[PDB]
């Protein structure tokens, strides 16, 4: 549960990150950020999330849950292949390294 | 027009920690004071419970006197003042009236002739403006009069 | 049940009122609220700063 | 005077604001701009209390001392803030004439939690002000304050439209806005006309409206327009072949 | 009902488990009566006020013949146990006697001191099928 | 379809096989549920209940 | 907070008038009403729900 | 609706049986009693734990500093009296006021469960390992 | 129900069946509509 | 005192522990003496009651 | 011993919450500078208007009695020793049509009939 | 009733309990009427004597309207001689507002705290004497603080009663 | 955080479908961005859901388009491709929101739920007074008072 | 609206619930925050003025605007007639007034002057 109170934590955290010239976090965080937030390809035909198979066991039994329970932590988000993340992928949309970024203009400049 | 949270929420199978949903009695509710409501753990209905604890009406009752509580609360950190009980001879002109008691007229409007239509009920007054009525034993000023700002002078807000 | 008292605001400054609370404050801020009550001053093709309109609720009360 | 081990650093700062403030009173020759933002919160008293003085008394058992400290809560007046060292200072130097060496460029917070007459209890999860103070109650800058009142409102159309044109746009342009996605929210007039609707051009109203956005169900433009778009290219393609 | 307890058993229906309005049940039987609170013990149970006189129960209102027991509600008094005279309370099989006085007891009702449901089960009481039924609970050896 | 986007197709077969086994399990039919029969008179023909095996 | 509550006669005033606790006392005679004595001050409840 | 079958008859000698039973169900209550109220006087007199909660603030900060500094010097003498049981030491925290309004608000203090355990207790474990044979409500050591 | 096999779907009256047909969907955007008409119209003129 | 205001106020020298048998080890009660026949009182009624 | 014990006699005239004895610079910031804080302080009690000071308002009390006002700080409501409402639930009057689920009525008087 | 209760046995006590379930009499006056001239040539009830008579009977007066609802009796009669009673009461001790000033009743002004203009010269009480102070504890501050590492106010200026 | 009681995880498709009341709540959505934001970092996924689950409550009256029979099973194959996309989108945001929210209050001195993990501070989830004595999924022991993550001062 | 126009306070006297004025107007011109209106803001009284003075053209007022393609239609008397004071409306009030309003409403209804000459 992230709570309004928690966000104003963070303004001032941020704030106060900002002012005492602290790159580090904010490169962590864009990491991340580059990491997992790469566009999802699309699924080729025929590729479906396995359903619970019918005429197993009555409609209101506690299987079907288990079943879907157990699929879901089966596959892990290390093991989304539909995502591509790696230092193989190219990621047009975003900066690659703290060179890139803002707070280091001066070595931008000629 | 508050948006918190007036009413206990209905009895049911028992709810637990989710995305969307925590337990009935779980401290976060009514600032905590759920504690007085709650029976810890797996109960056992035959040997074991409250029965006021899980009784609807009863439940609704209590959060009910907090809710009048925490306005009772918020409404009395709003004054900044008192009641001072003023002799009829020496108090403000728009006072010099009759004024019915609470909730037995229309609310009435202090002065409509001079332009002013406010509660009089509502309408509070400065301590130093009353120093000479409320004070007159005391001689010289207790509290030093008030500077009011001229609205004919040329100050900042008048590109001057 | 609510009832809408609706005028037109030659001054071009207009304002939507709920039993006498500014609109902003009693649907809560809460845009996609606000926006079903912009809607209809869209649909006409009209400005909404034209109309001033205060709402009255005559169904069951609510905090 | 801050740089201390602990617990040292306590009284040393008390010592150091006191003298920091009769070194401010005493410098009649160079210009001292002081911004405090809220005066009102000095202006009052502080939501500290006086201790109850059986703290300050000693005991033996709370059996028999004829002491409510364990039993009861109860309430002590508030301390004000005109009681306070800091502000003290402050005070000392505004009402004591012979010192236009300084001026207080200084500001108001109205950032209060709202009460309309009935209070529920606030809904933890969701909830915009629980870093608001409790306060509920009035302020006016002209009797309760020596400074001389200015007056600040919300944007006008200008203010508001070069304002909103900034957070959009210049948010796009370092990607933090809809980026490739642009054509699902709609364009910039749209917006303007309708964040200017929600806030009532409030600044902090303006900023969150713009935040909100995001989730705007009702507005059909970019559907239309990529509907007439469309059409027209069939169009096109119909008096090609 | 399915077995007939006492005379009302032909009369009543039981109506499955079935919820009555907070605090009333049509039949009172207090099975929490005696249950045990150190740091709750003058409170539970009993006057909501130490500064009550005593009930109706602990005085002889008429002129009688004489009583079999005194009501549960009568308290406990010093004299109960002093003057050594039969003290009898109303309860299941037939009457349980105060016999082995002590000055715990006192002001408390014989309504605390009385355990209303015994961890002794008479099997002679019961059908085959019941006894059956305790030995699954795991209350009657078997 | 809302949101189009031009990105590329993933690999066939990108999940991983669940944590319980389908393959193991018997697929019941006719006795699964409880049904009340509609027959008004006569011998419960001997084709749809009993008759091959 | 904790105060003692306070009474000024009349005769005491520069300028004489009726108290409210005076007036209060009045119409406890006039229509016949229990005052109760124990009654905390820190208690006052407007009932939220029907008022 | 059934014709209610007739309940069996009592037993022999069951009326001895169950008078004996409660009797000496009573004679063993009293010494469940005198042990449960030593039990809990004794709890009441002897310390415990601290009932706030050090991961929330003003909790957290280091104990030479900040609200432990009130503490120390100031609330000592009080705060041990009481042999940190929880409701004195939150009312106590109440009317020090130099704290004001936060000892309900933002401050955070242990749930009443754990509050209750003994001082210098090390494992959460503590919480079952109390006496089962007395009465006192969790209010016993 | 009980003991039974639930219903398949469709076997149960509509669900939006009391929401009138103009609502489902709503058609709005009627403000453009006017706008994209002369704009198309210029345009063949084009 | 019950737990509720005044629990850390009671004291040890509410207990009758004249009263009962302790265990050495275990600090626990075992047995209780016997209240009535060595009670003496001067007072079976309050003082101010002659029958 | 009674009042050693403040939580076990109570007569059912008492009402919570419980009022704290009273202490003697208490009322205003002024007084307890004065008293307690800086004994050198030249102004014992901040003014003090001639005329009555009704500080529990609207409610009239008592003069003399030492007494409490609403509490501000939602501690101090929290941290008290108001009690929760246990047992069934009385009304004086509303007790004689019983329930509300019993609503007693001896006459079908329209609800809004207005006694003349 | 002209009903079902009209004839018989039970006619007889049905009857009664509708008559004293209607028992309530409502005694009403407008405060215009009372403000006339008495037999004695003063006026009535004047200002004075509407205020007190106002804050007398609470919430018994509405709209300018005295009105009294006399339930005591279970019957009517009674009940108009037991308002009457009281009318002539609340106008009895009403009108002493006639007698002079010092039955006038006080009018409840609602008197803001002391404005924060005021509130400034808080920090400036006894000016000299705390700064000439203020040195004299700087200095056994200063000498405090060669002994130990941390000096409380409670070593300074504050008193704590040890016993 | 407030909430710190264990707690029972739904798997993400479920927390998905709860649509426009919980998962795509105007507000919560709301919230997460505003996270983001002031993070200084974009949300794209964020903007992808609520771009399908805007759509998704739209239309959510309306009947699905109608379907001709096909031996070949065309329509049913692209728009469950369709289907499996979106909900791949979504999992990606849940995710993600998961991740950042554990981040950030690893920076906020934040104690989250029972049995949590915070990347760089608790790998074993957390654990502080839970109903239960030993840590739930270590099986190990809990130490008295609740273990603390962060260093003192604030 | 009616009744409130030709409201007098001393007229409500020896009335129930109808001596009561028409209860927003009532409550809105009791509030001082209305007492103040805006004037009309620069943006839009610089564009009026510009479409008026430099095009040619003046901003109809949208019940001024002719909206039938095929008819002509006489423009409403109020058209562009009734002004804007907060005063007036909309309505727009404090809580604590409303608060009061009510529950005094409530209480009055049977206080009525029935016989009156």
């Amino acid at each position: 549960r992230l709570t309004y109170d928690h966000l104003d934590q963070l303004q001032q955290w941020t704030m106060r990150a900002t002012l005492d010239g602290r790159t580090e976090e904010f490169n962590r965080i864009r990491d991340l950020h580059r990491e997992w937030s790469q566009h999802p390809l699309m699924p080729v035909l025929g590729d479906v999330e396995p359903k619970f198979p019918l005429n197993l066991f009555k409609q209101n039994h506690r299987a079907k849950k288990r079943f879907l329970v157990r699929w879901h932590k089966a596959n892990t988000p290390a093991n989304w292949l539909w995502m591509p993340r790696g230092p193989t992928v190219v990621t047009p949309l975003h900066r690659t390294n703290p060179t890139q970024y803002p707070e280091n203009w001066k070595q931008m400049v000629q | 027009v508050s948006t918190g949270e007036f009413d206990h929420p209905p009895f049911q199978f028992r709810q637990r920690h989710t995305f969307n949903t925590t337990p009935l009695h779980d401290a976060n509710r009514f600032g905590g004071r759920t504690a007085y409501l709650r029976e810890i753990g797996p109960v056992n209905i035959k040997k074991q419970g409250r029965r006021f604890k899980k009784d609807p009406r009863t439940v609704q009752f209590n959060v009910d006197v907090w809710c009048a509580q925490q306005t009772l609360r918020k409404r009395w950190k709003q004054r900044d003042w008192e009641v001072i009980e003023i002799p009829f001879r020496l108090v403000p002109r728009e006072q010099q009236r009759v004024i019915p008691e609470l909730y037995t007229d229309i609310p009435q409007m202090t002065d409509p002739a001079r332009n002013d239509f406010s509660n009089i009920r509502n309408k509070v007054y400065d301590r130093e403006e009353l120093q000479g009525v409320l004070f007159p034993a005391a001689g010289a000023m207790l509290y030093p009069p008030l500077q009011r700002v001229d609205k004919q002078a040329m100050t900042l807000d008048k590109y001057l | 049940h609510f009832t809408a008292l609706l005028r037109e605001n030659r001054d071009h400054n207009g304002i939507i009122t709920v039993m006498g609370k500014p609109l902003s404050l009693v649907l809560d801020n809460k845009a996609w609220l606000m926006e079903m009550v912009l809607m209809p001053f869209d649909e006409a093709n009209l400005d909404y700063r034209d109309f001033d309109a205060h709402i009255v609720s005559e169904g069951h009360a609510m905090p | 005077g801050h740089r201390a081990v602990a617990p040292a650093s306590i009284d040393r700062q008390s010592v150091c604001v006191k003298f920091l403030m009769d070194e401010l009173s005493e410098e009649k020759k160079l210009p001292v701009v002081i911004v405090v933002d809220g005066w009102n919160l000095f202006s009052h008293e502080t939501h500290f209390r006086y201790p109850h003085p059986d703290f300050l008394r000693g005991l033996a058992s709370f059996n028999e001392s004829s002491t409510d400290i364990d039993l009861y809560p109860q309430e002590l007046p508030r301390i004000p803030a005109s009681r306070l060292s800091f502000v003290r200072g402050l005070n000392k130097m505004i009402l004591s004439g012979d010192d236009p060496n300084k001026f207080f460029i200084t500001c108001t917070t109205r950032d209060f939690k709202p009460f309309d007459g009935i209070s529920g209890f606030p809904n933890v999860e969701t909830d915009r002000f629980a870093n608001s103070l409790d306060e509920y109650a009035p302020y006016d800058p002209e009797k309760d304050s020596h400074f001389h009142p200015i007056q600040i409102g919300n944007f006008d159309e200008y203010e508001y439209r070069s304002f909103l044109r900034f957070l959009i746009n210049s948010g796009e342009l370092a990607g933090l806005g809809w980026g490739p996605l642009w054509h699902a929210s709609s364009d910039f007039e749209r917006k303007l006309y309708k964040i200017g609707f929600l806030s009532g051009r409030n600044p902090q109203g303006v900023v969150d409206h713009y935040h909100q956005e995001l989730v705007w169900r009702y507005d059909y433009q970019r559907t239309r327009q990529k509907q007439y778009l469309l059409k027209r290219r069939m169009e096109g393609m119909s008096r090609g072949a | 009902l399915k077995i007939a307890k006492s005379a009302f058993g032909f009369y009543l229906a039981r109506r499955g488990q079935r919820k009555y309005p907070f605090l009333r049940r049509p039949h009172i039987k207090n099975t929490h009566s005696m249950n045990p609170s150190a740091p709750y013990f003058w409170s539970f149970m009993t006057a909501k006020s130490q500064m009550a006189f005593l009930p109706e129960e602990n005085y002889i209102t008429g002129d009688w013949t004489g009583k079999f027991f005194v009501s549960k509600r009568q308290v406990y008094t010093l004299q109960h146990a002093t003057s050594g005279a039969k003290v009898r309370v109303k309860s299941f099989p037939s009457i349980f006697e105060f016999n082995s006085p002590s000055r715990w007891n006192i002001g408390k009702e014989m309504n605390t001191l009385t355990k209303p449901r015994m961890d002794l089960i008479d099997e002679q009481m019961l059908t085959k099928k019941q006894r059956l039924d305790y030995v699954r609970a795991g209350l009657l050896p078997k | 379809i809302s949101y189009m986007e031009d990105v590329g197709r993933s690999v066939k077969n990108p999940t991983v096989p669940g944590l319980m086994s389908t393959k193991g399990m018997k697929k019941k039919f006719h006795n699964l549920y409880s049904s009340t029969s509609t027959k008004r008179m006569g011998f419960s023909n001997p084709t749809l209940g009993i008759k091959k095996v | 907070g904790v105060h003692r509550v306070g009474y000024t006669h009349p005769s005491t005033l520069p300028v004489p008038c009726a108290q409210r606790w005076d007036l209060r006392l009045a119409r406890a005679r006039i229509f016949q009403e229990y005052i109760e004595e124990k009654a905390p001050g820190a208690w006052q409840l407007e009932d939220e729900r029907s008022m | 609706w059934a014709k209610p079958k007739k309940r069996p008859k009592v037993g022999q000698g069951f009326h001895e049986k169950a008078q004996k039973w409660r009797e000496e169900y009573l004679l063993d209550r009293h010494r469940a009693l005198a042990d449960s109220l030593r039990a809990y006087v004794e709890f009441s007199t002897s310390k415990r734990v601290e009932p706030w909660d050090a991961r929330f603030k003003p909790f957290d900060r280091i104990e030479k500093d900040g609200v432990y500094v009130l503490m120390r010097y100031m609330m000592e003498e009080k705060l041990q009296l009481c042999n940190y049981h929880h409701r004195p030491v939150k009312r106590l925290f109440c009317n020090i006021g130099l704290m004001g309004p936060q000892i309900t608000t933002k401050a955070r203090w242990k749930p009443y469960r754990f509050a209750t355990n003994p001082a210098g207790t090390s494992k959460a474990e503590r919480m079952y390992q109390r006496d089962k044979t007395v009465y006192t409500h969790g209010h016993n050591d | 129900r009980r003991g039974k096999p639930r219903p398949r779907a469709g076997m149960f009256p509509d669900k939006y069946r009391r929401v009138p047909m103009l609502l489902k969907p709503q058609q709005g955007g009627q403000q453009y509509f006017n706008h994209f008409l002369i704009r198309s119209t210029n345009d063949r003129l084009t | 005192n019950r737990p509720e205001v005044a629990m850390h106020r009671n004291t040890v020298g509410l207990l009758p522990a004249h009263m009962w048998e302790t265990d050495k080890k275990t600090g626990k009660v075992k047995s209780v003496k016997d209240s009535v026949r060595d009670y003496q009182t001067k007072t079976p009624y309050p003082k101010w009651v002659q029958l | 011993n009674a009042e050693r014990f403040p939580h076990e006699y109570h007569t059912p005239t008492s009402r919570f919450p419980p009022t704290p004895s009273e202490t003697p610079a208490t009322q205003d910031w002024m007084a307890y500078t004065a008293k307690y804080l800086d004994k050198q302080f030249t102004i014992s009690a901040e003014p003090a208007p001639v005329y009555n000071v009704n500080k529990l308002w609207p409610m009239q009390q008592i003069p003399g009695k030492v007494d409490q006002t609403p509490f501000e700080e939602d501690q101090t409501w929290l941290l008290h020793s108001i009690p929760v409402q246990q047992l069934e639930m009385h009304h004086h009057e509303k007790d004689l049509q019983d329930l509300p689920f019993i609503n007693h009525e001896q006459f079908p008087r329209s609800l809004e009939w207005n006694a003349p | 009733d002209n009903l079902q209760y009209k004839r018989y046995d039970w006619q007889g006590w049905y009857q009664r309990m509708l008559d004293v379930h209607n028992r309530n009499v409502s005694l009403r006056c407008r405060i215009c009427d009372l403000q006339r001239l008495d037999g004695n040539g003063v006026q009535f009830v004047d200002m004075q004597t509407e205020r007190r008579l106002r804050i007398l009977a609470q919430h018994r007066v509405g709209m300018g309207v005295l009105k009294l609802d006399a339930d005591k009796y279970e019957d009517q009669a009674d009940n108009v001689t037991f308002g009457t009673t009281k009318l002539s009461e609340l106008l009895a001790d009403a009108r002493k507002a006639q007698l002079g000033e010092e039955y006038w009743p006080s009018v409840e002004l609602k008197v803001r705290k002391p404005s924060g203009q005021s509130k400034a010269h808080y920090s400036l009480i006894d000016n000299e004497r705390i700064e000439k102070r203020s040195r004299e504890l700087y200095e056994k501050y200063r000498d405090a603080k060669k002994r130990s590492l941390f000096v409380t106010p409670m070593e300074t200026w504050l008193e704590v009663k040890g016993m | 955080n407030t909430f710190l009681t264990s707690s029972v995880a739904t798997p993400p498709i479920s927390v998905i479908r709860t649509g426009p009341k919980w998962w795509a709540d105007p507000e919560r959505m709301v919230r997460q961005k505003l996270m983001y934001f002031t993070l200084g970092v974009d949300q794209l996924p964020l903007r992808r859901t609520a771009v399908i689950q805007r759509d998704l409550q739209r239309f959510h009256m309306c009947k699905p388009p109608p379907r001709v029979g096909d031996s070949t099973g065309y329509k049913r194959s692209r728009a469950a491709q369709l289907n499996t996309w979106y909900r791949r989108i979504q999992y990606q945001e849940y995710h993600m929101q998961h991740l950042f929210t554990r981040h950030v209050w690893g920076l906020l001195r934040v104690y989250p739920g029972n049995t949590t993990k915070i990347q760089g501070k608790a790998d074993d989830g957390y654990v502080g007074y839970d109903s239960v004595p030993f840590h739930r999924y270590n099986r190990a022991p809990l130490p008295f008072p609740a273990r603390e993550l962060y260093e003192r001062r604030k | 609206m009616r009744e409130f126009a030709r409201f007098d306070p001393r007229k409500s006297r020896g009335n129930g619930q109808k001596g009561f004025p028409f209860r927003d107007a009532y409550l809105t011109k009791m509030n001082e925050a209305n007492q103040k209106t805006p004037p009309p803001t620069l943006e839009t009284i610089m564009d009026r003025a510009v479409r008026e003075h430099h095009q040619h053209a003046r901003i109809l007022s949208p019940l001024e605007v002719q909206r039938d393609v095929g008819r002509l239609e006489p423009i409403p008397s109020y058209a562009g007639k009734i002004n804007a004071d907060r005063s007036v409306f909309p309505f727009q009030w404090k809580t604590e007034d409303w608060y009061e309003y009510e529950v005094a409403k409530v209480r009055n209804r049977r206080f009525v002057f029935e016989n009156t000459e």
